[PDB]
């Protein structure tokens, strides 16, 4: 039925062909019809390069699909939906791997699609609202970013975020005790560009550059293997440092601890597709399997920064209850998860009634380091009440 | 439920009982004159009629507590 | 949402009301206050679409009940429509009202099923003669122009399927890799799977019996996931036969790769991923040569579409038959016989006459072999051959002998992957012109 | 549609229907049903208003060939040719001769009982098909012969008074009043098979009160396309003797004693009997 | 409804809050007509078997006695109040008003919860306890 069954035809007449496979919607475009002039366009562009002349001939504008939108719109609906009662810490780890799933998917082609830029900036502002909402009170004037975007480590939600979100410079300030006297630091005062919090986009890096690099690399793996063959020894794999971490299929891969049992694993990528069946649960990196193809993503540098950006335990120790506890050193904790300090609840064998009256613990415990932030003469207009005691 | 019974107060007024907290005529009638001067029972009551007919024997050999599942 | 519930509430008191009036007097008081529970019972019984009826009741009894049960039925399904509109929208609603009106939705699927597949069976004969010939000359067309060798029926000595048996059990796991709480089942699972582990020859031996044997299995568990937008069929099976099916699939495309059966034009993942393959399309589109060129009123043209209800329409006997060309008949005859069960929901069951289930380890695996008859269907020898190659040195994804080999017809690309197809043709003014007219 | 040596095999009404709704000498102006009943009555209306009395139209038309007796005697064909007259025959008991209203109709609407509908299903053989046939000669006289469950009020009997040269069916299908429309599905048994010489589908429906004897000669089905709806129209062709579908410019034979296993919707049959005045009368 | 039994007059009330010693009485105070004093009525009726060890429940109509309107201040179609020993109970449910209850619960099972949580916290003279669920934006 003709609907399902559309066609899109690349003429002289027409601006450009196009087709739709798997999540993404396609466009490829050719010079000799003719185009126009314009620049690098990071994501919306790619370059489709001839193999024989070498020439770059047409390009591929990358988008992500409309369905795709709405099911990762879906998604952020249902998490709500469904988390009447749930910890904080399971809607963000649940917020968290739909994100990657669809980012770490996707990559390059959200950057050339508005309307997710859009839709994101939206159900990022539905999501803080639920875990504020779930706070006493049903008012909040600022509550600031450091609480969010700090990473769990330091006591924080660990929230990845693509929204622009301003970081008052108000709430930078920092003070210190040494037996000498009392200090403060403020880096308000320096007027430049403003602080904002990290972006995932900036640090993924874009399909074209990607697909780039894999020809390179895993030509280059080709020739030094055929060295290696004709010389009759072992890539020492400081051979191949150089290019640890680039490839579309991840060169790192070859070193991975079960190769020799995923050899047999065909037919991999439907079946990852195909899962869903099997499954209730639905995963938004379907088009991916890290042993398929490896890490395709890198947590630590934007964690690290987060932590820049945190300014570190200083930092994190304004906002943090850790002074608190007179402890020597920041280092020397590990914290306490809340399922290993759950323990006995995993098998506890009580009446529901004790769940969400347990799961509140880590929270509770979350309010504790956070309060003079959560709690303060400025923060939130609240009347306030001494303590009976 | 024995309370439930039962029928009688002595003439009793309810709060204080139980320690409760809480936490000329004729004329105005003419004047007043001389101004003013389901569903689903239709769908079923239908069929209710329907009934009417059936006999006191059936009524009594009506199978009594079936369980399907 | 608390309309449903409050009619049927209102309606079984009017007639109540109305009862002690109508009739009934021989039965006794007591006896009438049950007849709240046949109420429920008849309601009970009009659940999971399995036809109701009791000893000693009103005759004028019957009829009315009837009326109930479908004003309260009209009101369920109504609201089933409404609520799921509001959620595939986003439309604020209920997290719980969100659980119930999905189960409300997945019986009224199920029962929509169960006539189908009863009136298929009662239809009598979806395939007709003629088709079911043209399917099966079209098959031995191709099978004897790809010059692929048959399949043949998995061995007990077998080198490969030793080593496969493991990959098969990793896919199997994977589903409870991470899970802190099990229940029987998946606890029953995984001490079959130890129990593979600890010795592979009674496993293996047990499962090469079944596929020689057992021809009716137990049908598993459907439910569904709710993505807002569609639902999602997933199954509940028994380990046994999901461990022995896990294993022939791996072994089958194995043999597929090593059989090579599948040609080019599919588009499995096994060597590309999707969203670079889509680019390497508009990479392969922008390659095209003499592609951009519109002086003479050439055209293009893309042409994109899908099987849609592919599961209804697999013939059981004819895939059976499909089988046949490709494995031995006993392995044939298994898999097609694993087929049509008893799908189970509460109250409800059916026998899936044509039916298939995507939640299957294997079910990737049927579905792309089924995928590729109907390409054959589709595509035609001339132009499918072509972009296949010959038999003997078969192409790549999209790629061609030789230019020559590429001009000679429209379809000059085709790739597909499961059920999708893609199929890329130029066209110059005259043969638009001709298809026009035609 | 007779023509023997059409250019194609199959002719395009689309300019036809169009000039229907858009020239407003028809307000050919019915949609949320458009059926092949409303339609055939739009039709039958129309013709009957445009030819007419010395205007060509009602002794061209034949006021033979059919007659719903009772009123209007139109377009000769077809107010007869088309209509049918039910005397309906209202009675009470004492001495109260309650009273007789003959109706001219074009299509006599059969009922269908009882159709759940609003009930789930694997349905048919697993809720209800086989006894289909709730329906047979249904009414058996319609009200009036044996089961006249005549709710409407006191007594009544519902003859069919004249007879008429065809005599179209359609059976009730549905209640367009509710939603879209769970129909009434229950197979209408008639793929009558009687002659001797029989297997002829011998679809000989006599009057079981008094004679007259009359043979199927058309069958629109139903049919239940994901997309809307469709209307497939089964003739027969008396001298090869053989059944034939047209489905969207596709012909095919069917077995007549096997037409009733898709939903019937309207059925012409011809008088024969009426051919035995005319078998008599050549 | 036939289920659960209705109270005839405020003596029937008071009786009834006093002879239970050791469960909940949870009370409706509503009129038969009203579109959520039906709607209640319902969600207990399924309710009040699964609970007959710890609570028992009664309806009551603002019509039929009018005498506990002021004491109690009754407003709106229907107010669900408990009683333990004589001792009204108390339940803040985020609503803005910790007295009685209001709103229409949605689950069966979010009304169990509330219920048993009312009981466990009153075993122990406690005369606030928090319900679970809070529903203030809800009503």
């Amino acid at each position: 039925q003709w609907e399902n069954s559309f066609v899109s035809v690349y003429s002289k007449d027409n601006p450009n062909l196009l087709f739709n496979m798997c999540g993404f919607e396609c466009r490829i475009l050719p010079k000799c019809r003719t185009s126009y002039e314009e620049f690098t366009h990071k994501d919306g562009v790619w370059n489709l390069q001839n193999e024989v002349t070498k020439e770059r001939t047409a390009q591929c504008f990358l988008r992500v699909d409309d369905e795709s939108m709405q099911r990762f719109h879906n998604r952020v609906r249902q998490i709500l939906m469904a988390s009447g009662s749930t910890t904080f810490t399971k809607i963000v780890n649940k917020w968290n791997t739909a994100l990657i799933g669809l980012m770490t998917y996707f990559r390059e082609a959200v950057v050339n699609t508005q309307e997710l830029l859009d839709l994101l900036v939206k159900c990022e502002n539905k999501i803080q609202t639920r875990i504020k909402i779930g706070l006493n009170s049903k008012m909040p004037s600022r509550f600031p970013p450091v609480v969010f975007y700090t990473p769990k480590e330091l006591g924080g939600l660990g929230m990845l975020s693509m929204g622009h979100v301003l970081i008052p410079q108000s709430d930078l300030r920092w003070s210190k005790q040494t037996d000498v006297g009392i200090t403060h630091f403020r880096s308000g005062m320096s007027h430049e560009e403003d602080q904002l919090i990290p972006n995932l986009y900036r640090y993924i890096q874009p399909w074209e550059s990607e697909f780039i690099d894999s020809q390179r690399v895993w030509a280059e793996y080709a020739l030094k293997r055929q060295e290696a063959i004709a010389q009759n020894r072992r890539l020492t794999l400081e051979d191949l440092e150089d290019s640890w971490d680039r490839g579309i299929p991840r060169i790192n891969t070859l070193f991975q601890k079960d190769r020799h049992t995923l050899a047999y694993d065909k037919g991999w990528r439907v079946r990852t597709d195909f899962k869903q069946y099997q499954v209730l649960k639905q995963n938004p990196f379907w088009w991916t399997h890290q042993r398929h193809d490896g890490k395709l993503w890198n947590l630590n540098n934007y964690r690290t920064d987060m932590i820049q950006a945190l300014g570190g335990v200083e930092g994190i120790l304004e906002h943090t209850l850790f002074k608190g506890t007179y402890f020597p050193t920041w280092e020397g904790l590990f914290w306490e998860k809340a399922s290993g300090f759950e323990e006995s609840m995993k098998w506890k064998k009580l009446t529901n009634a004790q769940r969400s009256g347990l799961n509140q613990i880590p929270n509770r415990r979350f309010t504790l380091w956070w309060s003079p932030t959560i709690n303060r003469a400025n923060v939130y207009v609240g009347f306030q009440v001494q303590l009976d005691l | 439920k024995p309370f439930l019974g039962m029928p009688a107060p002595l003439g009793y007024v309810p709060g204080l009982g139980r320690g409760a907290t809480g936490f000329l005529d004729k004329r105005m009638d003419e004047r007043r004159k001389e101004r003013r001067e389901p569903k689903i029972q239709q769908q079923f009551s239908d069929l209710k009629r329907k009934l009417a007919e059936v006999t006191e024997e059936e009524w009594l050999s009506i199978p009594e507590v079936g369980d399907a599942r | 949402q608390r309309v449903e519930s409050h009619f049927d509430l209102e309606l079984r008191a009017a007639v109540m009301h109305d009862i002690l009036d109508m009739m009934p007097e021989g039965i006794k008081q007591n006896k009438a206050r049950t007849i709240l529970q046949h109420l429920s019972e008849a309601w009970r019984c009009w659940k999971a679409n399995i036809p109701w009826k009791v000893p000693g009741l009103p005759t004028p009894i019957e009829n009315m009940i009837l009326r109930y049960v479908k004003a309260k039925a009209d009101w369920w399904t109504n609201t089933a429509h409404y609520n799921r509109e509001r959620i595939r929208r986003g439309a604020t609603v209920d997290k719980t009202v969100c659980k119930k009106n999905l189960g409300r939705l997945t019986r009224l699927y199920l029962k929509a099923e169960q006539e189908r597949q009863h009136n298929y069976l009662k239809d009598g004969p979806y395939i007709t003669a003629e088709e079911a010939v043209a399917v099966y000359t079209t098959t031995v067309h191709w099978l004897e122009s790809r010059r692929f060798s048959p399949i043949p029926f998995p061995p007990l000595s077998y080198k490969h399927d030793t080593k496969l048996l493991i990959l098969a059990l990793e896919r199997l796991k994977e589903a409870y890799s991470v899970k802190s709480r099990l229940n029987q089942s998946q606890r029953e699972e995984l001490g079959l799977i130890e129990q593979a582990y600890d010795n592979p020859h009674e496993a293996l031996s047990r499962i090469k019996r079944h596929l020689l044997t057992q021809r009716a299995f137990k049908e598993v568990g459907i439910e569904f996931m709710d993505l807002y937008s569609h639902l999602v069929p997933v199954y509940d099976v028994e380990p046994l036969e999901k461990i022995t099916d896990a294993y022939l699939d791996q072994y089958l495309w194995y043999e597929a790769d090593k059989r090579r059966l599948f040609p080019p034009w599919i588009k499995p993942a096994d060597t590309e991923p999707p969203p670079l393959l889509v680019y390497k399309w508009c990479q392969g589109i922008n390659n095209l040569q003499d592609v951009w060129e519109t002086s003479e009123g050439e055209c293009n043209v893309m042409l994109e579409s899908r099987f849609e209800k592919m599961y209804e329409k697999i013939d059981l006997t004819l895939l059976n038959r499909l089988l046949r060309l490709i494995v031995d008949h006993n392995i044939a005859d298994y898999m097609t016989a694993k087929n049509n069960v008893v799908i189970n929901y509460k109250d409800m069951n059916h026998t899936n006459s044509y039916g298939i289930i995507r939640g299957l380890q294997f079910a990737s695996f049927i579905v792309q072999y089924y995928g590729l008859v109907m390409d054959l269907l589709v595509l035609g020898l001339h132009r499918a051959s072509e972009m296949a190659g010959p038999p003997q040195m078969p192409n790549d994804f999209l790629s061609f002998q030789d230019i020559a080999t590429e001009a000679a017809h429209p379809i000059r690309l085709f790739c597909r992957y499961i059920d999708r197809i893609h199929i890329f043709f130029r066209f110059t003014a005259d043969e638009a012109r001709d298809l026009i007219q035609r | 549609l007779w023509n023997p040596r059409n250019f194609k095999a199959h002719v395009s009404p689309h300019e036809m229907l169009q000039a229907v709704v858009l020239c407003s000498k028809k307000t050919f102006q019915i949609t949320k049903q458009g059926d092949g009943v409303d339609f055939l009555s739009w039709f039958l209306n129309a013709l009957h208003s445009a030819l007419g009395g010395t205007k060509k139209k009602k002794k061209t038309i034949v006021t033979d060939v059919f007659q719903g007796s009772m009123r209007i005697f139109t377009k000769k064909l077809p107010h007869p040719d088309l209509p049918a007259e039910e005397k309906e025959q209202l009675l009470h008991n004492d001495e109260y001769q309650e009273t007789m209203v003959e109706s001219t109709f074009m299509y006599l609407t059969l009922d269908l009982p009882t159709a759940p509908l609003y009930k789930d299903e694997k349905e048919q053989l697993i809720i209800p098909q086989v006894p289909l046939f709730n329906i047979l000669a249904k009414f058996n006289g319609i009200t009036e012969k044996e089961y006249k469950t005549y709710k409407e009020n006191f007594l009544k009997r519902f003859q069919l008074t004249k007879l008429p040269p065809y005599l179209i069916f359609c059976i009730k299908r549905f209640t367009k009043n509710n939603f879209f429309v769970e129909k009434n599905p229950t197979i209408v048994n008639f793929p009558i098979t009687n002659v001797d010489l029989r297997e002829y589908l011998s679809e000989e429906v006599q009057a079981v009160h008094k004679n007259t004897t009359y043979d199927l000669i058309a069958n629109i089905v139903h049919d239940g396309k994901p997309s809307e709806g469709s209307y497939r129209i089964h003739v027969l062709h008396h001298g090869t003797g053989k059944w034939y579908e047209l489905q969207d410019l596709q012909v095919t034979d069917i077995l007549p004693q096997m037409i009733t296993l898709s939903e019937a919707y309207i059925q012409i049959w011809k008088r024969r009997d009426n051919d035995e005045t005319n078998q008599q009368g050549a | 409804s036939y289920m659960l039994p209705h109270l005839h007059n405020g003596w029937q009330v008071d009786q009834a809050i006093l002879s239970e010693e050791d469960r909940v009485v949870v009370i409706r105070f509503g009129h038969d007509w009203d579109p959520t004093c039906m709607k209640m009525d319902e969600v207990l009726y399924s309710i009040a078997e699964k609970v007959k060890n710890f609570a028992v429940i009664y309806l009551v109509d603002i019509t039929e006695v009018p005498d506990f309107n002021k004491m109690y201040e009754l407003y709106d179609p229907c107010t669900v109040m408990f009683f333990f020993r004589n001792k009204h109970i108390m339940i803040d449910l985020g609503t803005g008003n910790n007295n009685k209850i209001n709103w229409a619960m949605e689950d069966k099972q979010e009304m169990v919860d509330i219920i048993e949580t009312v009981y466990r916290g009153a075993r122990k003279g406690r005369g606030l306890v928090v319900s679970p669920k809070d529903y203030s934006t809800k009503y």
